[PDB]
DNA sequence: TTGTTGGGGTT
RNA sequence: CCCGCUUAAUUCAUUCAGAUCUGUAAUAGAACUGUCAUUCAACCCCAAAAGUGCUGAUAUAACCUUCACCAAUUAGGUUCAAAUAAGUGGUAAUGCGGGACAAAAGACUAUCGACAUUUGAUACACUAUUUAUCAAUGGAUGUCUUAUUUU
């Protein structure tokens, strides 16, 4: 119906866009929404507890702030029993950014 | 009652189902439905295929198909792609009829073989109902539904749903079989008499190699405690100790001793095998006869079997009574016919448990369940009756003797000692090596057929002056991996042959096949004899002798590699066929399945790549029906290809390298087919058909050159020829003997079955040997040339029939066996000449009395074999019988109930369906009388059957006589109203009623009949 | 370590090769569609008994061991295994088909499979094996699978049988594929 | 002999009439109990007046039968063993169980006591069960395995519970029984007599 | 005859350029590099409430590059939902509306809505990653299949 | 269904129609006035179509067509055959179910035919009848190939490699031999 | 390491 | 008819194969050892699921009648019951002993909850099983007397 895109990006990225509508996915912290990324965390907009119980993982899509801070607009999480790995998540972030493979996550 | 038809529309035998509840065509499903309206318009091809398909349904789902208006019926998927969506919805399921030649992969159909239903599924006709339907309803209506399409004139054909092969479909102890056809055909023989070497009898040889050799009898799962192992293993010990104590030599002498001259006759045949020059002739038959009058009689070898048995068992073993009921059941067990058996219940039901001394019980449970320790001992005395059968009779009978069936006397039983056996060996290996066979090397024989082809096996048969071979081919070699037997391997040529044999009778000569072309032949010829005005006639009968080994391997081939007849390239299709048998069309009780209407047939067939103008490639099916009454073709996905190359190289080694053996010595044929062959009979009537249609060109034109009628037939051998011209049938006879002069065969015995005389010398024909009779006596006939009407030769003593009944009756399902039993019995001959055309009234009454006449003694063994089983101790039948007299009331229901299953029989056959249903009614009350009359007097003479049965016969005769008096007493009345115009046959039929006098009383047709 | 491969590469490395070899690999397909069609088990004793002579009335007795047996019912299932790229016609065993009866319903145990199929397909409770089956689609796995080209009936065909069933792990699965498009790309 | 031979007939037309073999009768329930009321030749030949008469066994068959073919009531054909008149003329120790499953039926206990393997007569009501035996040395016969020195309990076992018995009944309990017993008896008696006077 | 993992943004784009550039052979395959009709894809599965459709069960996917409307489908004889629909409503009913992704093959038709025939719910991120990778491996499978 | 393809021996039929060919064709050439054979050889046209028997209409499965250059695919067990067609009418004719691709079909009647190319003959193959009786899918992987539109290029190919098509290779050189031999 | 009854005719 | 008891004598013969021995003229004779194999022929054709119009007529019919077994031939009665008969053909028999309750009965205060049936129900059984318990029911079982070995 209507396209609402939201790429996935790194955190070095969240401060490159210098605003923009994204998605970052990662895993929540411990201790107003915070989550962990890789170390180094992460602000949000979510409440802290109003996230279920037995997830340890979070996704959202919104626009990004300046940075540590990011919008949320969209909260998705899942019960993930194994350590989610993040190098080959990088680069599969990193070969979306290459021109050869530019054609198939994003159009132009 | 509910008569038979002879015209139906499968629309009222499916709606006359019980599981079923909604049948239809699709139209008045489409109406209903409102896919369609009335007022549309639709070519003629797809408004019929519309009509005549059938649809039915296990629930009314008129409703679930509604046309919701809601969303357009606009099609754009194919209909392939429909049909896997449809397979892919049927998920797991494993059972239907589009899914044939088909396996699903996730979400993928993959078609993998052929299925020739297809070319009416992806029709055009089933586009335009995917057209009309929409997809969303067609893929369920291809689940929810079973659909069959008219493809032939009747017959149709399943393409949707399920298969009607699924409509046709606590533990308890089942006593074991005692091997009686173990004993039958043995060869061997060793220099002291006794048992084989392999027994455990000369297993080596105290208990502990009993227990190495009998690992399958003491261990069983009966024996309750270990005691009654070890005293059974105590009780065989003293049986083996009590049996190697027997001089098999002075016993055998005593009761059943070879004959007084036995040196004479060994002295002869030494002579005859010694002599190089060829033999004489009727020396060797008379030994052929003086050996075969030398045979045991049942009385001594049963005084033989029980003086053998009474020393080697101990007597408590059975006990003091059970042992004596065993051992006058023996004889019994010895004088049955080649094809029974005698079961361990008709042992056990006539002894005593109790009675015997070494049983013990752990529990004591002898008192309180009396029942359940007659069972848990029944199970043990079964098993010790059978130990002592399998393990003493049946290898005795087996080594000491040979036992057989002579050629013509039919299916009893014979048993010859064993040297007169070896002698009757010898005798006959050497009368064979001379005339066709010839013994053979192994290296004589190729390396290929050697690894690729089945041996033989010959058995002999004593006949009265001579023997007689038949060979066996049902073995496949263990090693070089063969699978299949000879037969196996041709059963493709076989079909080709079927197809093509299903044209020779107009083709390439003169041959028939079975009785429906035969009866076909004389409705012509009998059309043409009363056509010209029924003058005299003659005939002539002959056959060739030894015709299997007469024909050479040189114009076989050349006629097949030179005939047209049989295309390149043959496809071969197997399928199922289901027609409707005799059961009435049950008027409407809450259980009426398919089974109940419907004979299931698994057919092959074998199709030509030509567009032959029966196209086989559109149905699938070619089949003959004799009426119109409907039937369904369901086909399989299991073709095959055959070649004319393929079939040439089976010839060619069948023909050339046939090797069999017997008593390990290897032979092989000189000239000829194997005779056992299912190839044979009509490889035989090719070649020979071949002949006889190069040397008869005088037939074909002497009806009207000069105008004399005349038929010639011809089975494998006995051929017949009838005519009304002297000089025709001569001619033929001469024609043949030219025939056998140049091509290199002769007719057996000389035996010219004419019925005129003539000088044999003017024809070099004088060494025949006419013989006149005034009854063409054809194979099994008595063709009347004074009226030329048929029927069938019945042996007339009640031991020349009871020689051929093999009687096999347990009580598990009387009421059904013992039915078909006695229903086939009248039908196994009458329902092929019954046809109406060849016979006269009269004459169908004169069959049907000496045929029940017949069927009476056939049966009758069977009734004196249930009267010794009693019916009272058995609630299955006591609970609708009675508890008295259960017997005859039984016997009295099943012979009433078969008697009328006949009569409708007959009465259909003998008539179309257009008669008025008075004249069914008295011809129907008729036979059913006549059979009765029989079955009366018959059986008021009889011993067990005096006091009780015959009042209950007896009245069920005086019903069925006032009961067709009152039909033939009311017809008049009924046509005194002229409700009804007669045709020809009704006349008839009614003109054979009044003539003779079947108002007052039947008295006028016996004497009419009752003369042979 | 192990070296995995697809599935189009088995299917090539055994269409392409002489009568008589036999060889395993191992992909990261999923098992589907197990076929009901053919019958759903055969009979064994316990020391490679040949061949359990066959009565009626549910009698049985052994002559590769000389003893009275209780027959064993080993049970060989035919599914087939997908990937990304093709299909592959399997074969299933014993031990491999009780594995994935208990890893769908651990009611049944390593040595109640057959058992559970017999007594279903005699009582006259099919769809509860039916719908045990079905539920079995698109079950993810790692597969170790054999091939053997041999010959039947003096005609050349070709076979695939299981040899190992373990479950999934992605973040190896995912290695494996940034490994492969690198090597790709790098050519 | 000839002259034996008519004697033999004479006797056995005297011997085969049924006024005399009625009013003796000796051998009428032979005859009556007879195949086809056809007795064979030697059951004559268990008298005496046909031996001093006598001065094998077959050839003694073949002498009556030939002296019997010329009589007019008896009958001789087919050499027939058996010969018959053509004419038909006509004309202490006993214990209780307790403790049991209110609500047993009568099989069950019974079988549970006949497990024991001798015989006995049981009466049940509502828990008692009156046992009685007709041999005193059942009673240790049987002690070794109703008294259970496995348990030492005189256990029995009934739908799946186990109830007592004893293992001696008091005396007077004991007198009170065959009193019960002969009142049982005295009913019966005049139970029948008064059938035999009630028509 | 083969299946393709592709992500909704390529879907749309796809049958973007065959529906705007109708010249191709009349194969109801789609092209991309070749014919195919089934495809394999994880995303957002929610519901949509419709109007009134008895005889279908719309829903839509939203995922990381686009939005698409996916259709199901229902038993005629009762309309009783499959076994793949019923343990996701069981699931998110109970979690509390809380949606997961799914991991779906789907049968797209042109001149029709796209069919779908099964999907499972993930329960682990690197899934995606695992999914990513495969179009990426597959897009070349089918670029250099094509040269 | 690898059998019931495979046991037509379709390389008999092969042989016995070319047998058939040369034999019409060098019996009904025999003028040999040398000015008129000159005249008759002209590059890329058709001397002689030799339309097959009856007997010889062997049945195989459809793996790939091209219809612009007139290119059929057809197989049967090991064998893969490259041949060629009329026109659209014949697929036409042949009432395919779903898609000309992977049936399974019977041929009426084919046809050789006689071609000049550079410097020598052409023996090409030409199938004008056709019927789809049924359909199948399945994967075939036949190892050799041959093809009627290359010449002795066309079948020479996988020659080592089965003693059957060796003989057919050898029955083909010597064909062209004898042609070119004979109007040479 | 997988792939059940017995008639009638003819030889 | 039923029941108990009872049935002997060296070989009538010794294929096929092997190894010996004696003599041998191409033969003969003597002693010995080893020993069923997957045991079922095929073709054509025909049938093959779980209910009487319970049954009034034609004495010119139906039954009944005879000393082993059964079956095919002769004579006499008989009208819904029963009567004694005569030939012929095929299967079957060693001898020894045993065969007065015989019924209209009465008496038995003989026996009897452990009698004895006959109906029911409940149990264990069933492919043609000879039972147990309870209930109701009343008679049941042995003797004497109308009784004498030419039995
Ligand atoms: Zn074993």
């Amino acid at each position: 119906q209507e396209q609402v895109m939201y790429p996935r990006i790194l955190f070095e990225q969240m401060a490159q866009f210098r605003g923009k509508k994204v998605t970052v996915v990662g895993n929540v912290c411990n201790e107003s929404l915070v989550i962990e990324f890789g170390q180094h965390v992460v602000i949000d907009n979510y409440r802290r507890v109003d996230l279920n119980n037995t997830t340890k993982f979070v996704e959202i899509r919104g626009v990004v702030l300046n940075q540590n801070i990011v919008s949320c607009e969209e909260l998705t999480e899942f019960e993930q029993k194994d350590p989610f790995d993040f190098d080959t998540y990088s680069k599969l972030i990193h070969l979306s950014q290459s021109d050869k493979l530019s054609s198939l996550f994003t159009d132009q | 009652k509910q008569m038979l038809t002879r015209k139906e529309d499968l629309l009222t035998v499916l709606k006359q189902i019980s599981a079923l509840k909604y049948v239809s065509n699709l139209y008045e499903f489409l109406l209903a439905t409102e896919k369609i309206v009335q007022t549309s318009e639709l070519d003629t091809q797809f408004q019929e295929f519309l009509t005549t398909t059938i649809i039915a349904s296990e629930q009314n789902l008129v409703e679930n198909y509604k046309q919701k208006y809601n969303q357009p019926n606009f099609s754009q998927l194919t209909i392939k792609q429909v049909i896997d969506d449809s397979i892919i919805l049927l998920g797991n399921k494993q059972n239907y009829v589009q899914q044939i030649g088909t396996t699903t992969i996730g979400f993928y159909v993959e078609y993998e073989n052929i299925n020739l239903s297809r070319q009416t599924l992806y029709s055009s006709n089933f586009r335009n109902l995917l057209n009309i339907f929409g997809e969303e309803d067609f893929k369920y209506f291809l689940i929810d539904f079973l659909v069959f399409t008219k493809v032939e004139q009747n017959g149709y054909l399943q393409v949707a749903g399920v298969c009607l092969n699924q409509y046709f479909s606590e533990n308890q102890y089942i006593y074991p079989e005692i091997q009686r056809s173990q004993i039958f055909y043995c060869n061997h023989m060793g220099r002291e008499p006794g048992v084989f070497k392999s027994s455990f009898f000369n297993y080596s040889e105290p208990q502990t190699i009993i227990k190495k050799t009998l690992l399958k009898e003491y261990q069983s799962k009966n024996f309750s405690c270990q005691e009654e192992r070890d005293l059974f293993l105590e009780f065989t010990e003293k049986i083996v100790q009590n049996f190697h104590n027997i001089n098999f030599n002075y016993l055998l002498k005593k009761f059943c001793k070879l004959p007084e001259n036995y040196q004479s006759l060994k002295s002869q045949v030494k002579q005859i095998v010694q002599s190089e020059n060829k033999a004489n002739q009727q020396s060797c038959e008379n030994l052929f006869n003086s050996l075969y009058d030398t045979e045991i009689s049942y009385k001594q070898i049963t005084n033989f079997l029980r003086q053998i048995i009474q020393n080697c068992v101990p007597n408590q073993l059975l006990g003091k009574k059970n042992f004596k009921v065993f051992l006058e059941k023996l004889y019994e067990f010895v004088q049955m016919k080649r094809f029974e058996n005698q079961k361990v219940l008709d042992y056990i039901c006539f002894m005593d448990v109790f009675d015997v001394e070494w049983f013990v019980d752990l529990k004591n449970q002898k008192f309180t369940q009396k029942r359940k320790y007659i069972s848990d001992k029944r199970k043990i005395l079964g098993d010790l009756i059978v130990f002592i059968i399998n393990k003493i009779v049946i290898p005795v009978l087996r080594y000491n003797f040979y036992i057989t069936e002579k050629h013509k006397e039919g299916s009893q039983i014979f048993y010859y000692r064993k040297p007169i056996w070896k002698l009757v060996s010898k005798l006959t290996i050497v009368k064979l090596e001379e005339e066709n066979l010839e013994k053979v090397e192994e290296k004589l024989i190729p390396e290929d057929s050697f690894q690729k082809y089945p041996q033989g096996k010959l058995r002999i048969i004593p006949k009265k002056g001579s023997f007689r071979p038949i060979m066996t081919f049902l073995r496949k070699d263990k090693q070089k991996n063969i699978k299949l037997n000879l037969n196996q391997i041709l059963m493709d040529s076989q079909l080709v042959f079927r197809n093509l044999k299903d044209m020779l009778g107009q083709k390439i000569g003169y041959s028939v096949f079975d009785n429906k072309q035969i009866s076909e032949k004389f409705a012509q010829f009998i059309e043409k004899w009363k056509n010209k005005g029924r003058p005299q006639l003659y005939y002539v009968t002959l056959d060739i002798k030894k015709c299997y080994d007469s024909i050479d391997q040189m114009k076989l081939l050349n006629f097949f590699n030179q005939s047209d007849l049989i295309q390149d390239t043959y496809f071969i299709n197997k399928y199922l066929l289901f027609q409707r048998n005799k059961r009435p069309l049950l008027q409407i009780m809450d259980n009426i399945n398919f089974p109940y209407y419907f004979n299931l047939k698994e057919r092959q067939i074998a199709y030509s790549l030509y567009d032959d103008d029966d196209q086989i490639l559109q149905k699938g099916f070619k089949e003959i029906q004799s009426d119109d009454r409907p039937f369904i073709v369901i086909n399989q996905d299991k073709p095959r290809c055959i070649t004319k190359d393929i079939i040439h190289n089976h010839l060619k080694h069948i023909s050339q390298y046939n090797v069999i053996s017997f008593n390990k010595v290897k032979f092989r044929q000189k000239r000829g087919i194997p005779q056992g062959l299912n190839i044979s009979g009509v490889l035989c009537s090719f070649y020979f058909g071949k002949l006889e249609e190069e040397y008869t060109q005088f037939l074909k034109n002497a009806e009207q050159v000069n105008g004399s009628i005349n038929l010639l037939m011809r089975l494998t051998d006995d051929y017949l020829f009838i005519s009304d011209s002297q000089q025709n049938a001569l001619n033929l006879i001469v024609q043949l003997q030219n025939c056998a002069n140049n091509n290199g065969f002769m007719f057996n015995d000389q035996k010219i079955t004419t019925n005129f005389q003539f000088p044999q010398e003017d024809y070099n024909l004088e060494h025949f040997k006419i013989s006149v009779q005034n009854e063409c006596q054809w194979i099994g006939k008595s063709i009347d040339m004074n009226t030329l009407e048929i029927k069938s030769i019945q042996k007339q003593t009640q031991q020349e029939i009871n020689q051929t009944i093999n009687v096999a009756i347990s009580i598990k399902n009387l009421k059904s066996q013992l039915k078909n039993k006695l229903r086939s019995l009248f039908l196994n001959q009458l329902i092929d000449y019954f046809n109406p055309n060849i016979n006269s009234f009269e004459g169908l009454c004169r069959q049907l009395y000496h045929h029940s006449k017949a069927t009476v003694m056939k049966f009758y063994p069977f009734m004196t074999k249930l009267f010794q089983i009693d019916l009272k101790k058995s609630k299955q039948y006591s609970v609708q019988y009675g508890k008295e007299n259960t017997n005859e009331n039984f016997l009295k229901d099943i012979l009433y109930y078969t008697v009328e299953d006949v009569c409708k029989i007959l009465c259909y056959l003998q008539f179309e369906d257009e008669i008025n249903s008075n004249i069914k009614e008295i011809f129907k009350n008729l036979y059913s009388w006549i059979m009765w009359d029989i079955i009366v007097s018959y059986l008021k003479k009889k011993k067990q059957f005096k006091g009780y049965l015959n009042k209950l016969l007896q009245k069920i005769r005086k019903s069925r006589f006032f009961y067709l008096k009152e039909g033939c007493k009311s017809l008049q009345l009924i046509l005194s109203q002229q409700k009804y115009q007669l045709n020809k046959k009704e006349l008839e039929a009614i003109e054979f009623i009044d003539l003779n006098n079947l108002i007052q009383d039947i008295k006028t047709l016996i004497p009419k009949i009752s003369a042979k | 370590q192990r070296i995995y491969s697809s599935i189009e590469e088995i299917i090539q490395q055994a269409q392409a090769s002489e009568i008589g070899q036999k060889k395993e690999f191992y992909v990261y397909g999923n098992l589907v569609s197990i076929q009901m069609k053919n019958k759903l088990y055969y009979y064994r004793c316990t020391c490679q008994g040949k061949s359990v002579l066959k009565y009626h009335g549910d009698s049985f007795f052994c002559e590769s061991c000389q003893q009275f047996i209780n027959p064993q019912v080993h049970l060989m299932l035919r599914a087939f295994v997908q990937d990304s790229t093709g299909t592959i016609p399997v074969m299933i065993f014993d031990q491999q088909s009780s594995q994935l009866i208990n890893q769908i319903d651990p009611s049944i145990h390593v040595q109640e499979a057959g058992q559970y199929v017999k007594n279903c397909i005699e009582n006259g409770q099919e769809e509860i094996i039916r719908q045990l089956f079905s539920k079995l689609d698109f079950a993810r796995f790692i597969f170790e699978i054999q091939f053997e080209n041999k010959e039947f009936n003096n005609e050349q065909e070709i076979a695939y049988k299981v040899l190992k069933i373990e479950k999934e792990n992605i973040k190896e699965e995912s290695k494996y594929l940034l490994k492969k498009l690198e090597h790709l790309i790098n050519n | 002999e000839l002259d034996i031979k008519e004697s033999l007939k004479l006797q056995m037309e005297y011997y085969f009439c049924d006024t005399n073999l009625t009013h003796d009768s000796y051998l009428r329930g032979i005859i009556s109990k007879s195949p086809k009321n056809c007795v064979d030749i030697k059951v004559f030949l268990k008298f005496n007046k046909i031996q001093q008469i006598l001065k094998s066994k077959k050839d003694l068959i073949h002498l009556i039968r030939d002296s019997l073919k010329e009589s007019k009531i008896l009958k001789v054909k087919m050499d027939s063993l058996k010969v018959k008149r053509r004419f038909p003329f006509n004309l202490n120790c006993l214990i209780k169980i307790i403790n049991i499953p209110q609500g047993t039926l009568k099989a069950e206990v019974v079988l549970a006591v006949r497990h024991l393997g001798y015989e006995f007569y049981c009466d049940y009501i509502d828990g008692q069960a009156m046992i009685r035996f007709q041999n005193s040395d059942e009673q240790r016969l049987a002690i070794q395995k109703l008294l259970n020195h496995n348990n030492n309990k005189l256990q029995i076992e009934i739908r799946g519970q186990i109830c007592d018995v004893i293992s001696t009944i008091p005396e007077d309990e004991e007198k009170n029984y065959w009193n019960y017993i002969k009142f049982k008896k005295n009913e019966f008696r005049k139970f029948f007599f008064m059938k035999k006077q009630q028509k | 005859q083969i299946t393709v993992p592709l992500n909704c943004f390529m879907i749309n784009q796809i049958v973007k350029a065959a529906k705007e550039n109708p010249q191709a052979h009349s194969g109801n395959h789609y092209e991309w590099y070749g014919a195919f009709e089934n495809a394999i894809i994880t995303a957002k599965f929610e519901f949509l409430q419709s109007i009134n459709d008895s005889p279908k069960i719309m829903g839509k996917l939203s995922d990381s590059t686009g939005c698409i409307e996916v259709v199901i489908q229902k038993s005629k004889m009762s309309d009783e939902l499959p076994e793949f629909v019923q343990a996701y409503e069981i699931e998110l009913q109970n979690n509390g509306n809380r949606h997961k992704y799914v991991r779906a093959m789907l049968k797209m038709r042109k001149n029709a809505q796209i069919q779908l025939l099964y999907f499972s719910i993930v329960n682990d991120a690197n899934e995606i990653s695992r999914h990513g990778l495969d179009l990426c491996l597959r897009y070349l499978q089918r670029k250099h299949g094509i040269e | 269904m690898k059998l019931l393809l495979q046991n037509q021996n379709i390389f008999q039929k092969l042989k016995n129609t070319l047998n058939g060919c040369i034999k019409k064709f060098y019996d009904t050439y025999q003028d040999l006035e040398q000015m008129q054979k000159f005249e008759m050889i002209v590059e890329d046209k058709l001397l002689f179509r030799y339309s097959c028997s009856q007997s010889e209409m062997f049945s195989a499965q459809i793996q790939a067509h091209y219809l612009e250059k007139r290119v059929l695919q057809l197989t049967d067990g090991n064998v893969k055959y490259i041949v060629n067609f009329r026109d659209k009418g014949v697929l036409d004719k042949a009432n395919f179910f779903d898609t000309p691709n992977n049936s399974l079909v019977i041929i009426r009647q084919w046809s050789y035919e006689i071609y000049y190319t550079k410097n020598t003959f052409q023996i090409n193959l030409v199938i004008d009848e056709m019927r789809c009786i049924d359909i199948i899918t399945t994967i075939f992987y036949c190892k050799l190939e041959l093809d009627f539109t290359q010449g002795i290029k066309g079948i020479s190919k996988s020659s080592s490699f089965s003693n059957q098509i060796y003989e057919y290779s050898a029955q083909y050189y010597k064909a062209i031999q004898l042609l070119k031999k004979l109007l040479i």
